[PDB]
Formats: structure tokens, C-alpha cells, sequence
């Protein structure tokens, strides 16, 4: 029936991946050796959206990896339910990106892309009603970000209908790992805002803030940030696989959260997440999950949804709940807020129900919000470029390999578009028309 | 005749709306524990699980 | 005499299964199928000890379909009945009613020509939906329209459920709302409003509630369509068919909104000293306190109006009521209306489900009215619609899936012409 | 004063596309 | 012939009674003990096989739900099945059945049924019709029936015992349309027409009976009890005959005057009924009594043209003439002046069974053009407006028999006005 | 014949949990509910064994309401009765007649409506309140308006606790007395006013309890209005309905203040001592000793007195007990009536509350007349009410809750008025 498929792009992305197909193996009960042995019936019927069924209960995830190194496979391979994943999934070169889009976009993507569309293309024609593609993915690294959004720009080529979700990490000024983040961020982004259906736009300063701050952790390894990354997943495909009082699939809440195209960047969180000392202490209701879903300290962003206006949201449900409560909680955070959400759309906020919550839990919640304070990011990042750019530094490493300056010149350019009309909905005046 | 009839009638309809009252009492006291959340001592031990 | 009812949408077969139940244990016939003659309007007697109703769940999202397919009544329902499809209509009235509707459409019609084939006194037919959504909206007004045309004169009544003014489940309600009233405007016979937000109020003000779910809702409704079909199924002293409300309640083509209300509405506790009289439960039925409908009719005319009774009612107390209603000035009728009543007086009290809220009772009260305040429901929805409408908001969708601009055009101005219509006609 | 604030009723604003009639026969 | 739910329901309250008053059983055998009730019992029942009875009736209406009834219940054995005039689509208080939209393929069948019912008698006395005048079977089937039936037959005599438009409350909204259409047909066809209205049913439990909820069970045992009173002369001797025709050439001064308003005595309560006389005064003063009439028509506010009394049981005729007398004079105002002796009196010595003596009031008087106008004006304001007309026009008919019609029903005001 | 009673504030729901505790127990009806005709014009007998009063509770703090959902009389009162608000005028009469009870009023008189709609034979309202308060005096004086623009013929009387002269449990109830006076003027039909200091006093005197409380006068109120409507109840050898206090006591349209007083007040060991014949019950009514209304009638004029008796009383004693008062001059009545009181007699003793004080009473009797001292109680208050209003204080609350000046200087004026119309009526 409808029809999931991951992609995994560079590190970051096969870590995102492993840790998000542990996570759901654990949901769908099947063993770290990938047969079935769970209890519930519920556990089986919707198994499809992401298992194919191999040979005596034997469920093989409906997974494509990439990279150029072989340490990433080789991790993803030895850790634990590494031993579901399809050895021929794994298409795959051996020379590296090295933190270069230009590598990965025109020199080494070129060859292996080739083989990643056969792959990619055996198994979309492999299902028999393909809801949408999903990739998961870095901006800042070379095989993730150019490989990634060539693949990315090919499939939107060949499959036009199908949706598209980039679970993408964007490169931030407090953690910079690398030093060539804004070259590769701003032709990302100029690539996203023309192929992606959606993005969900993510960064490590929010999960290292929650971490610290909300789960008080005192060592936040990227495990911790991954495992959010992967409920957030989870949570948003969770509409598909289990039955409800109100289903929304990933179309559903496109075309509730989109107004126009290229307004396809959301910022996301979760709720419940508070630690194992201070469990004890809080209430377990509906409008404690409301009310930490609406928290701008839970929002997995760098940028504060207080500098600008909520123009959609969304917020998606998990466990057995009251409709009544969850719709009375949304009417009175939209209508006390009121200075917080654009005015030419009345009644911005989107709801769904799940019956069954993930592990550990009995009720949880997702939460998308697309906003116009998501610029914020696009401004901080597109400064340090033109810093950067100004007098052509570590230019000689993209046109050494068939780059110009006017790529660099465009992307600048289509950022600011996309910075002023995002600014320009914002302060949109409100009734009115020409 | 008809007037016992009527008593006998009224009397069964009365038991019938205690016993809903006995009923609802008994629901409103059920979906107060389903509908309340809980953390099970699974979901924390997720976290902290890697070294990386 | 039988009657069959469509059930579009997942907010149409969720009522289809509240329905369904109370007609399976009013009728006394078992989940598995059978009894341990008046069932013939709703079930057909197939073979030997064996009755399947006379309705098709039909819907995009199989989700809900096979777990009604799955769950108790298995064997009740048959497989052939309930059709679903592989892909939503996500919200969209546009994907609904040209890209996925034109390949479920003729299916679930060459199934319900078949359904009404059986039949022998087929009353008419009675939709359930939910103008909200993409699947009800979109694939019900086409589905609609053809029957409309296979057809045409026998009775389709709807029980749509419209948005509520504050309480909103997503963003594009208004564009649905509107391009499906545009065409149930015409096509629609007898459409009666049916509002979340005011049935919320009446769970928590009426039955208590304090957390109710749509399954309430949902008894609610059926209780509401049993009430209004039992004068069908039932002998009483003072009948009436469906072909009433067509004649009785509509006076022009395209005046066809009716508000809906229901007395009692009352809890154990609340009904054990209460002494249920006709006049007060037909007091409770005018307050716009126990409307299904988010909208006060002080601020219009009432136009006419139906009233149904059931259990121990005599028409002596009906006349009493009405007369007494009649002389206080607490609400008025239009100067070119002097008599606009209907009543129908019906012999079997409601059944009581067990799990329902609802307290039995000896008597009850189903209004199907119409006035003028269904104006100021659209007005409000259609201040809401232009606001979107004013920057050209999520057409884009509409648009590339295979609608233009013209269409939105017109169902806007339809509307307003039918707004002209309704403050034009109260005069 | 919020309490005491008088209620407004105006028809809260549609487009300039207030030109059409009823459909219905006037009388 | 009876038409419609309404009709149905009196028919059978109607034959409950006479089938007790002849002493047949439900099951149809004769169980009585006098020689009287053979003698007259063709007037009503025919002699099937093995001593049956079986009513002269013809049921006929649209929908099978009515028809159930009145089979289900007691005394619904008796129908000859052949009888069941029976369509299937329904009428949903609707015009549009009754003459041009859903009846015709009825009213053929029903003239099949009623011509070989009628031939099978020697000498047919008349034919009498009960139905209702808010619906649109009840309406439709009977007086279309009426329409085809005078064509047929035109010295038979026609009787209606017609439910006029609920008075206060309306039960149906389209009630001044359907009414005032009937009407006009009535007036060109109907030889005798009874008007009957819920309200004075109800006042009558109201007041005289003081029953706690009269159902329609009362109501139309009380038009039964009126039926029979009304054609009893017929089955029974007594001193001073009279059959219908009698009363319709001494009630009838015009031929277009010709509604009656009708009341029906002895009507005690079972707590007052210990505290009553029975004797001629107790019936007279009870029967002019305005509160007792069957009909929303106050005799005060207009002229008795003509009045009739058909009286039950053993009684001196002298002193019945002169309580007429007596009556007559002392309301000398309320009385036409170019037309003396304005009652007809008739006895007949067998009372219905359990009782000694009754009486039946038949008063054609102008205080009925009351009730004319007040439809009439309903008319008008729903018609100017062209209200409900589209369910009626696009039917298969004009606009001009609506007006021919409301014409035809202020010229019924302007003449009953003329003798005021 | 029946009766509704509202109960306005905590006074006013206090002295109806005593007042309907009393109900309960003379008519044999049981704290559940049920019994193990006089009841007729207090209680509804619905269904088949439960009667439910024809009273109303109403207040905007939810403490003492919810204490009464939570006592032994819970099955007694029906949740729908029961008003509550969320927050108190906290003795404003501003707050509680413009803030906050514009909300609360609507729901008090439509629950009123259908009250009197399941009446039949309404003989008239009566109110319990208290004017020293927030809630009790401004949306009670809103709820007064408001009935008496909706009914105005129907009778409403107000058994009202003015405050003490000396003593006082507030500091602004000066403001809040007056401008309930003010609209109390010309809306209420009879007053009967209630002091608390004189009921203190009578507690001391006559039952020699040296520490009373709130119980025991809401009892000896309770005590009053039971012996005020036992004429309407049962049968008496010449009973009086509600209607004739308007009638016989009040001879100008704005003279409608009403002393009361009861006999006996007594203890068991005094009652088995004394006797108690009707000449000293009656005599003892008529001290200043023995009045629920701290003023003396001895300084002003007697216009006119109603006199009840319960219990084994003749007409021949009361003939003689009424005469002996007339020619005795400690009193003078005005000239202006020379027959100047309306005497009823009733069969039924006064009923007895265990637990309580009172003991079982042959013969019981309550006054109520209309005399001059009112002036006075007016004037003492009117003279700190503008010793007060002088240096503005607490002015400003009053203005921010949304009044003004303009009102403050019309009520001084009106009771200015109403003392010049006492003094010049005593004349
Ligand atoms: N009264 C009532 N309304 C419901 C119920 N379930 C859903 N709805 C309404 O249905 C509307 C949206 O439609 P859906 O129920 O999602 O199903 P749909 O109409 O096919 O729309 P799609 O999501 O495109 O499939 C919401 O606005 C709800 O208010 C229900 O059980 N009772
Ligand atoms: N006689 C009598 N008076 C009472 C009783 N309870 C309260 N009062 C009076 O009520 C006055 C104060 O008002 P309350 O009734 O307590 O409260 P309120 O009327 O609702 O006004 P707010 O407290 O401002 O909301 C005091 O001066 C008391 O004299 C009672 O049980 N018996
Ligand atoms: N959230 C998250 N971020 C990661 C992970 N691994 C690497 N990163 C981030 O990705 C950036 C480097 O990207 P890189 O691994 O070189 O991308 P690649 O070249 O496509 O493999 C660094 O700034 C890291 O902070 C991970 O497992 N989770
Ligand atoms: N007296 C009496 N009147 C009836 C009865 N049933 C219906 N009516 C009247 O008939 C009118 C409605 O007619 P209706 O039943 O709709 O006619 P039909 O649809 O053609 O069968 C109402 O005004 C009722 O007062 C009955 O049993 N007895
Ligand atoms: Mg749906
Ligand atoms: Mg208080």
C-alpha cells in the first residue's frame, strides 16, 4: 500500500539511519537478526511502509545507504540490527569527498549517482504504492550535502509526483566543525529550494541546548541527538502505520503547512523530554504535552519562532487521548498568542490522533512549525558566506574542478530571494488585495 | 390496573437509570487512568546508550 | 420501504459504525449476522438466517475500512460493500474530485445501482460526510452529482458536518467548505448542518463529559437519524416518510440548510428528577442551547419548521406545546408562513444503547427546522474563505492537481449570491 | 473595561465583489 | 371509501362499532341476539360462506404502513383482502400524488374495485367517503375518487366526513394549499359534506369527557359514533323515518350550501355521568351547546339557515317537537327570517347498545364562511410570495387552477355573507 | 398554588439550606429525596417517588455551594439549581452589578423561566439576600430589574439583613446598602427587612443561649417563612395567601418596609412551665423586645399589621387578644386607619427540628406590620453613609468597577426622598 523509502547521505546521515532503523525495529518488534517476534497483531499490518518480506518472517528494511569511505559502512555494518541491512543497498565508492561539494556534486557524484538511481530505482518500482521518498542528510560535509542533493534533483527529475522529505542539519555559528560550511550550505539550500517538497530544518546547537537544559544529560553524545532525530521521524511517519482517530499522511500535511512552493522549511520539536530525576515531579496530561510542544526551548532550531509569525503548524499525536482536549488546547494557544500568527490565515494549526504511542510512553507529540523566523538561519549563514566570498577564498578548490564564481553568485542571490520573500510574508499587510 | 401498571413501569425504569448511574461512575473512573500519561523506566535507559 | 445510506468519508463511516450499532441492537440482530419483519429498511433478508444492511463504506484511506473490517463486526458488514482505496485525498477537494475520484466513483455507483436494485419501496437516499475533508468533499460531490443525474427526483438527504467557527482540526477547511456547498447548493435535496463545536457543548453542558470523544458524537448522531427514521420503521399514531421534509421545509430550490436539535439530551443523574413532559421537552428543542448547530436563529426568522416524537406522546400535549410556543413572542415566524409546523407523533421510545451516555427515557424530540441565521453561517465561513482568497493561499495545490481560478470564482460568488438570497427571502 | 466594552457588529470584510444579486425572484 | 392515514384510521374505528353494534365477531361470524340486527345488514356487510360477514368498504391509500395498522389491530380480520387498493411510492403530505404526479395507477384499480362492489347491490343508496384534508393520499385518492365517481353515478347521494386544515396548529406547513384545492372540488362534486376539526375533538376531551390523554382512539370513535348516528335510520324502524336523501333535500336550501357543522350527545364524564338525567332536555341543551360542536365554528356568530336531529330510542315524540319549538323561539336572533321551522326531527326506537337514548346534530349555518376566509387569507399570503408553488407547478399543472380555485372559494364566502 | 424561592449570596443560600431543611421535614420528605399534597407549592413530584424543590441557589464564590453539593441534602438539590460563579463582588455593589454579574444573570433567570414554566399556578417570587454584600446586593437588585421588567404583575417579596446599626462585619457596606435601596425602591413589591444584632438579642432573651451563631438565626428565619406560608400550605379556619400583603399592608406605592416578630421563642423546660395562650403570644409579639428589626415602634405610627396563628387557635381569642392591643395606647395607630390589621388563622402547629433549640409550640403566632421607625433605621444609615461619602473614600473602586458620581448623588437624593415621604406620611 503507501510506500516509504530511506536514503541515507554521508556520516551524519548513516548514523541518523542506523540509530532511526533501530528505533523502528524496536516499534515494529522485529530482532537485531530481522525476524519477527513480537506480540500484538497491529505489530504486522502496516510492516510494508518500510519491511519486505524475505523468507519465514524475515523482514528486510526498505533502506538506501551512501558514502564515499568505507569506515561509515563498516560502522553501520558491525553495530547492533546491523545485520537487517541488504548488502546490496549499500551502493557505494571508496575515494571520499572530503568535506568538498564540488567533489561530491561534479567529480565523484557523477560516476556513482549512476548506480545509486539503479538501486533507488529497483526499489521504487519494487512497492506497489509509493507514498513518497525520504532522505535524511548533512549541509556541511561533501558526500551527504552535493551527492545528496544530486540525488535528490535526479529523482525529482524522474519521479515528479511523489513527496519528498529532507531531514537536512544546517551548519551553525557557536559549533562550527568544519570550515567550508557556507559554501556548501548556500548552493545546498539554493538546491533544496527548487527540488525538496518540504524540509525539516535541523542543527546541533538545539539538540546539544535540549540535551543539556531539558534532559540535563551530562554527556550529550551524538547518540543522544540522533535518538531525538530519529523520534522526530518516527513521529511524523507514525500516522501511516498504525490506526487513529484521525489520520494525516505526509501529503496531507503538506498541503496543511505549504501556502506557496518555496515556503517548504519547517522547524521541528518534541515533546515529552525531561529527565529520569525530574520525572517525579511533573504532571501527566494533554496540556503538559501542549504546552512543552509550543516551547521555544524545545525547538530542534537555532532560531527563536518569538523574532517572527507562525504562518502554519502542525502538530502530530501519538497514544490514546480525548479529541476534546487536544482541540480545546490548540484554540487557546492560537487565540492567546495572538500576535504570533500571520493574520491572513485564519486557523493556522493542523491536528492528527494515533492510538499507539512509542516505547517507553503512553502519549507523545510532534510538532511543525512553518515559520518565517526560520530566516534567522538563511541571514547567519548567508553573512559569513559574503564575508567569505568577498576575496575568493578556498575558491581555487571548486573552480580547480569545473565550478565558476557565477554558481556561488546565483546561490547568494536565490537565498536572498528566499530570505526577502519569507521577510515580505512575514510583514505581509493583512487585508488588503491589488 | 392501569394505574399499578404505571407504578410497576416507573419503578423498572428507575432501576435502570441507578444502574447507568453505577456504570458511568465506573467509566469516568476507567478513562481517568487510560487517558492519563506515564514513563515507563524503558524510555530512559534510550538515552546515553553510545559513546560515539 | 427501505432506505439506503452512503457513508463518505473517514468522518462518514465513523458515523456509519455509531449507526449501524444502534440499528443492529434496536432490531435485536446478533454481530455475527442473524436474529436469535421491520428490518427490512435496513437489512435484507439473505438466504436463511442471515440480514446484511443496505450501505457502502466507501473511503481513500483503507486504514479505518479494515479496521472496521477487522474488529467485531466482521461478519455483519460485506466485504463487497466496503470500498476503499490506496492513496488519500490530503484534505484537498481538488484531488478528491478530479484525480482520484473519477476511479472509485463508478465502482462504489455500479454497487449502490445494485444496492437499490434489491430494493422494492426505496424511500430515497441519506449521505454522511464531512465538507471538511478531501475525500468527503471532493468525491462526494461528484459522487452526488451522478447520482443526481442516474436518478434525479428521489430524495438524497445530507448530514454534512461543517466547520465550527473557532474549533479547527486544519488550515484549508474554507475552500472545501466552499466548493462543496457550491455544488450541494444544487444538487442536494434536504442538507442538514451538523457542527463539532456545538456538540461538544452539549456533551459538556447536557451529558457531563468532561472528556468526550468522537464516538459521542457520533451516538449523538445516529440517535438523531434513528429518531427521524423510526416514524418509517415503526407505526405510530402520526407517521411520516422521508418525502416529507422535501415538501414541508423547502420553499424555494435553493433554500435547503436546515438546523438540527434534540431533546432531551440528558444524563443518569440529570434525567432521575426531571418529570419529562411533552412541553418542556419541546421548550428545549427552541433554545439555541440544544442546537447541533454553532448559530443562534434569534438573530433570523424561522422559515418552517418539522418536530418528531417518540415514546409516550399523545397529540394533545404536541398541541398544547405548539400553541403555547405559537402565542409567546419569544420567537417569531416570516409575515408569508403563518403555519409552519410539521409534526409527527411516533409510538416506540428511543432504545438505549449499553456504553451510551444517554439516559433513558419515555419520550424525545428530533427538530429539523429552517430559518435565516444559516446566512449568518455563511457569511462567517465566507469571511474566512476570502481572506485566503485575498493572496491567492494554497491554490497552488488546487490548481496544478487540475482546477483553475474560474471554479474558486464562481463557488465564491455563488455563495454570495445565495447570502443575497437568504437576507432577500426574510424580508 | 473588557468586561464593559460594548459589542460591534459589522460584517467582517469581504472583496469588492459585492455586485451580485440574489438568484432568487424578488418581490 | 377512505382514503389516506387519517382515513383509514376512522374507517376502522368506524366498522369496530358497527361490527359490535351488528354483533359479529372479529373473526366475521354473527354472534347477536335479536332479530333486528339481521334484517339491515346488507346495508353494510355481505354474505360470503357459511354465515361471514364481510364490510362494504374499499381500503385505499398510498403507503403500506397505514394499511398495516389497521390490520394488525383487532377487528382487522374482517377486510376482504381484494379490497386493498395499495400503491408504493408514497405521499409525503403531497399535491402532487393525489391528482396530476403519483396516483393515477390507483385511482383506476379502486374504480374496478368500487364498480363491481356497487353493481353487486340491488339498489346502492349512496356512497360515503371518509378521508383527511391536510394530507395528500387522503386527499388525493378520495376526492379524485369522488370526481370519477359522480360522472359514473350521478344520482347517488355523496356524504364526506372531511377533517378540515387543523385550526390553531398546523400540522403540515403546506396545509392552505392542499385545503383550499379540495375545497373547490368539493363544492362542484360533493353532494353533503360533514366538516370535522382535531381542535373540537380535543376541546371535547378537554371539557365534556375530561380524559388525561385522548389519543386518536377517542377522537375517532367519536366520528364512528357520529357515522353511525348519521346513517342509523337506515338499519332500524322507528316512528318518524328518515334516510340521507331526507336530510339533504330539509338541509340543503342552495346547492352550494352544503357544510355542516356536527355534534353528537350524550358525551358524560365516568365521574359526572353518576350526576346526569336521561331525557329529551338533557339532550337537547347538551347538542346546541356551542362547546360540543365538532367543528372551529361559533353558531353565535352567524344565522342557523337549517337544522336536523336524529334521535335513538324510546321516546315521546311530542315532547322532541317541542323542544325544537322551545329552542327555536327563545333564540329567535340566531334564526333565518324567510324561513320558518328551521329543525327536522326523526326518532328511531333502537339506541345504540348499553344506552337509552342519544341524539345527532346536522347544522348548516353561515358561521362556517368563518373558517373559508381564514384559509383563504393563508392562501393568499403564501401565493403572492409563490412559496412551495415550485413542488406543485413543476408537478405537471398551471398557476390558473390555483387561482380558479381561491376564486371559487370567495364566491363560498360571498353567498353563505349574502344570507348572514 | 405554588411558590418559587430564589436565595441570593451566602446569607441568602445559608438561610434557604435551613429554610429547605425545614421544608423537608414538615412534609415528611427525606433528605434522599423521597418520602418513606401540601408539599405541592415547595417541592415538584416528578416521575414516581422524588419531588425536587422549586428553589434556586445562586452565588459567584463556589465554596458554599459546593459545601452544599457536598452535605447530606445532595440527592435533595439537583445539580442544574445550584448557580455558582468563579469569583465574588467581594462587596462591591459596582462589581457585582455591572462586572461580573451581567454573566451570571442570564443563566439564573432562564433557569427561572422553565421553573416557572413547570408551574402552573405561580402565586408570586420571593428573594433571601442580604445587602451589606457584593453578590447579594448588586446582581441581586440586577435580578430584581430584570424580573420585573419580564413578569412585573407576579408578586416579589424580599426578606432582606440590612446591616446592624452598631454592629458590622464590613467597612463599605454604607455604599452597597444604599444603592441596593435605590434600585430595591421601585421593583420590590413588599420588604421585610432582617437585622442581625436583633436576632442576637432575641437568642439571648428568649433562649438564653449565651453563644449563638448564624445557624440559629437562619433557624428563627426559616421558622418565620415556614409559619408566613403555612396558610398557602394547609387548611386553616380563615387562611391568607401571599397576594394579600400587598393588599393590606401596603397603602403607598414607595412605602413598602416591614417590621416582623415572632412568639413563642421558648426552651423545652420553659415551655413545659408556662403556659402559652394566645393573649401573651400575642402580647409578646408586639414588644420591641421581640422584633427581628432593630428599631422601636413606640417612636413612630402603626399604619398597618398582618397577624398569623398556627395550631389550636380560635377566632374568638384572636378577636379579643387584637382588641385588648387596639385600646391599649403604650401603641397608636394612625388615624388614618382605623381598621388596621388582617388576621389569619391556621390549623397546623409549627414543626419542631431535632437538634434544634424550639420546642413543640401549641400555638404559634407571627406579625408583620408597617410603621414609621423606618425612617429612622433609614436616616441612622443615610447620616453614616455620608459621613463616609464626604472625604471620598473608597470612592475609587466603585468608579474603576464602572460607575460613576451621578448615581452615588441620586441615591443620596432617594433616600433623602424616602425620608421626607416617611416623615410627612406619619403626619
Ligand atoms: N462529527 C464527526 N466529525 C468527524 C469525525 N471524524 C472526522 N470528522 C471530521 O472530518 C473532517 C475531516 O475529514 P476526515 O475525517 O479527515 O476524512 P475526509 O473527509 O475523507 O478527509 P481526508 O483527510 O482527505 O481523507 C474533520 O474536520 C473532522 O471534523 C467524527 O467521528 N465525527
Ligand atoms: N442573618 C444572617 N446573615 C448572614 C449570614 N451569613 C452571612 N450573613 C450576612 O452577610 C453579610 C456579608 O455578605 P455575605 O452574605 O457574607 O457575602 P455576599 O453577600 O455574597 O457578598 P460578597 O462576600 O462581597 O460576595 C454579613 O454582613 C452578614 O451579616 C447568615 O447565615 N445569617
Ligand atoms: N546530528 C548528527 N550530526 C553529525 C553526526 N555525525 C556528524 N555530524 C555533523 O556533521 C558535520 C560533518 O559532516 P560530515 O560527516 O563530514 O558529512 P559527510 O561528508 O557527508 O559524511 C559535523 O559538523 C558534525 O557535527 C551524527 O551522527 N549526528
Ligand atoms: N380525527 C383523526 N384525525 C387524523 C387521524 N390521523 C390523521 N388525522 C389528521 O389528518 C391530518 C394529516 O393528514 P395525513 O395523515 O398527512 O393525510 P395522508 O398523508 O394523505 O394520509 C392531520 O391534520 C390530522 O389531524 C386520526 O386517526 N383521527
Ligand atoms: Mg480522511
Ligand atoms: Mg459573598
Amino acid at each position: 500500500m503507501r510506500e516509504i523509502v530511506h536514503i541515507q547521505g554521508g556520516q551524519c546521515g548513516n548514523q541518523i539511519g542506523a540509530k532511526f532503523w533501530e528505533v523502528v525495529s524496536d516499534e515494529h518488534g522485529i530482532d537485531p537478526t530481522g525476524t519477527y517476534h513480537g506480540d500484538s497483531d497491529l505489530q504486522l499490518e502496516r510492516i510494508n511502509v518500510y519491511f519486505n518480506e524475505a523468507t519465514g518472517g524475515r523482514y528486510v528494511p526498505r533502506a538506501i545507504l551512501m558514502d564515499l569511505e568505507p569506515g561509515t559502512m563498516d560502522s553501520v555494518r558491525s553495530g547492533p540490527y546491523g545485520q537487517i541491512f541488504r548488502p546490496d543497498n549499500f551502493v557505494f565508492g571508496q575515494t571520499g569527498a572530503g568535506n568538498n561539494w564540488a567533489k561530491g556534486h561534479y567529480t565523484e557524484g557523477a560516476e556513482l549517482i549512476d548506480s545509486v538511481l539503479d538501486v533507488v530505482r529497483k526499489e521504487a518500482e519494487s512497492c506497489d504504492c509509493l507514498q513518497g521518498f525520504q532522505v535524511c542528510h548533512s549541509l556541511g560535509g561533501g558526500t551527504g550535502s552535493g551527492m545528496g542533493t544530486l540525488l535528490i534533483s535526479k529523482i525529482r527529475e524522474e519521479y515528479p509526483d511523489r513527496m519528498m522529505l529532507t531531514f537536512s542539519v544546517v551548519p551553525s555559528p557557536k559549533v562550527s566543525d568544519t570550515v567550508v560550511e557556507p559554501y556548501n550550505a548556500t548552493l545546498s539550500v539554493h538546491q533544496l529550494v527548487e527540488n525538496a517538497d518540504e524540509c525539516m530544518v535541523l542543527d546541533n546547537e538545539a539538540l546539544y541546548d535540549i540535551c543539556f537544559r531539558t534532559l540535563k544529560l551530562t554527556t550529550p553524545t551524538f547518540g543522544d541527538l540522533n535518538h531525538l532525530i530519529s523520534a522526530v521521524m518516527s513521529g511524523i511517519t507514525c500516522c501511516l502505520r498504525f490506526p487513529g482517530q484521525l489520520n494525516a499522511d505526509l501529503r496531507k500535511l503538506a498541503v496543511n503547512l505549504i501556502p506557496f512552493p518555496r515556503l517548504h522549511f519547517f522547524m521541528v520539536g518534541f515533546t515529552p523530554l525531561t529527565s529520569r530525576g525530574s520525572q517525579q515531579y511533573r504532571a501527566l496530561t494533554v496540556p503538559e504535552l501542549t504546552q512543552q510542544m509550543w516551547d521555544a526551548k524545545n525547538m530542534m532550531c537555532a532560531a527563536d519562532p518569538r523574532h517572527g509569525r507562525y504562518l502554519t503548524a502542525s502538530a502530530l499525536f501519538r497514544g490514546r487521548m480525548s479529541t476534546k482536549e487536544v482541540d480545546e488546547q490548540m484554540l487557546n494557544v492560537q487565540n492567546k498568542n495572538s500576535s504570533y500568527f500571520v493574520e491572513w490565515i485564519p486557523n493556522n494549526v493542523k491536528s492528527s490522533v494515533c492510538d499507539i504511542p512509542p516505547k517507553g510512553l503512553k502519549m507523545s507529540a510532534t510538532f511543525i512549525g512553518n515559520s518565517t523566523a526560520i530566516q534567522e538561519m538563511f541571514k547567519r549563514v548567508s553573512e559569513q558566506f559574503t564575508a567569505m566570498f568577498r576575496r575568493k577564498a578556498f575558491l581555487h578548490w571548486y573552480t580547480g574542478e569545473g565550478m565558476d564564481e557565477m554558481e556561488f553568485t546565483e546561490a547568494e542571490s536565490n537565498m536572498n530571494d528566499l530570505v526577502s520573500e519569507y521577510q515580505q510574508y512575514q510583514d505581509a499587510s493583512a487585508e488588503e488585495e491589488g | 390496573r392501569v394505574d399499578d401498571f404505571k407504578k410497576a413501569q416507573m419503578a423498572r425504569a428507575s432501576e435502570i437509570l441507578k444502574k447507568q448511574q453505577e456504570e458511568k461512575a465506573e467509566r469516568d473512573k476507567h478513562l481517568a487512568s487510560l487517558y492519563r500519561n506515564k514513563m515507563a523506566p524503558e524510555f530512559f535507559t534510550q538515552f546515553g546508550t553510545s559513546h560515539r | 420501504r427501505e432506505v439506503i445510506s452512503i457513508h463518505i468519508g473517514q468522518a462518514g463511516i465513523q458515523v456509519g459504525n455509531a449507526c449501524w450499532e444502534l440499528y443492529c441492537l434496536e432490531h435485536g440482530i446478533q454481530p455475527d449476522g442473524q436474529m436469535p419483519d421491520a428490518f427490512n429498511t435496513f437489512f435484507s433478508e439473505t438466504g436463511a438466517g442471515k440480514h446484511v444492511p443496505r450501505c457502502i463504506f466507501l473511503d481513500l484511506e483503507p486504514t479505518v475500512v479494515d479496521e472496521v473490517r477487522t474488529g467485531t463486526y466482521r461478519q455483519l458488514f460485506h466485504p463487497e460493500q466496503l470500498i476503499s482505496g490506496k492513496e488519500d485525498a490530503a484534505n484537498n477537494f481538488a484531488r478528491g474530485h478530479y484525480t482520484i475520484g473519477k476511479e472509485i466513483v463508478d465502482l462504489a455507483l455500479d454497487r449502490i445501482r445494485k444496492l437499490a436494485d434489491n430494493c422494492t419501496g426505496l424511500q430515497g437516499f441519506l449521505v454522511f460526510n464531512a465538507v471538511g475533508g478531501g475525500t468527503g468533499s471532493g468525491l462526494g460531490s461528484l459522487l452526488l452529482e451522478r447520482l443526481s443525474v442516474d436518478y434525479g427526483k428521489k430524495s438524497k438527504l445530507g448530514f454534512t458536518v461543517y466547520p465550527s467557527p473557532q474549533v479547527s482540526t486544519a488550515v484549508v477547511e474554507p475552500y472545501n467548505s466552499v466548493l462543496s456547498t457550491h455544488s450541494l447548493l444544487e444538487h442536494t435535496d434536504v442538507a442538514v448542518m451538523l457542527d463539532n463545536e456545538a456538540i461538544y457543548d452539549i456533551c459538556r453542558r447536557s451529558l457531563d463529559i468532561e472528556r468526550p470523544t468522537y464516538t459521542n458524537l457520533n451516538r449523538l448522531i445516529a440517535q438523531v437519524i434513528s429518531s427521524l427514521t423510526a416514524s418509517l420503521r415503526f407505526d405510530g399514531a402520526l407517521n411520516v416518510d422521508i418525502t416529507e421534509f422535501q415538501t414541508n421545509l423547502v420553499p424555494y430550490p435553493r433554500i435547503h440548510f436546515m438546523l438540527s436539535s434534540y431533546a432531551p439530551i440528558i444524563s443518569a443523574e440529570k434525567a432521575y428528577h426531571e418529570q419529562l413532559s411533552v412541553a418542556e421537552i419541546t421548550n428545549a428543542a427552541f433554545e439555541p442551547a440544544s442546537m447541533m448547530v454553532k448559530c443562534d436563529p434569534r438573530h433570523g426568522k424561522y422559515m418552517a419548521c418539522c418536530l418528531m416524537y417518540r415514546g409516550d406522546v399523545v397529540p394533545k400535549d404536541v398541541n398544547a406545546s405548539v400553541a403555547t410556543i405559537k402565542t409567546k413572542r419569544t420567537i417569531q415566524f416570516v409575515d408569508w408562513c403563518p403555519t409552519g409546523f410539521k409534526c409527527g407523533i411516533n409510538y416506540q421510545p428511543p432504545t438505549v444503547v449499553p456504553g451510551g451516555d444517554l439516559a433513558k427515557v419515555q419520550r424525545a424530540v428530533c427538530m429539523i427546522s429552517n430559518s435565516t441565521a444559516i446566512g449568518e453561517i455563511f457569511s462567517r465561513l465566507d469571511h474566512k474563505f476570502d481572506l485566503m482568497y485575498a493572496k491567492r493561499a494554497f491554490v497552488h495545490w488546487y490548481v496544478g492537481e487540475g482546477m483553475e481560478e474560474g471554479e474558486f470564482s464562481e463557488a465564491r460568488e455563488d455563495l454570495a449570491a445565495l447570502e443575497k438570497d437568504f437576507e432577500e427571502v426574510g424580508a | 473595561s473588557r468586561y464593559l466594552q460594548p459589542p460591534n457588529n459589522e460584517e467582517p470584510w469581504k472583496m469588492s465583489k459585492f455586485k451580485t444579486g440574489p438568484k432568487v425572484t424578488q418581490y
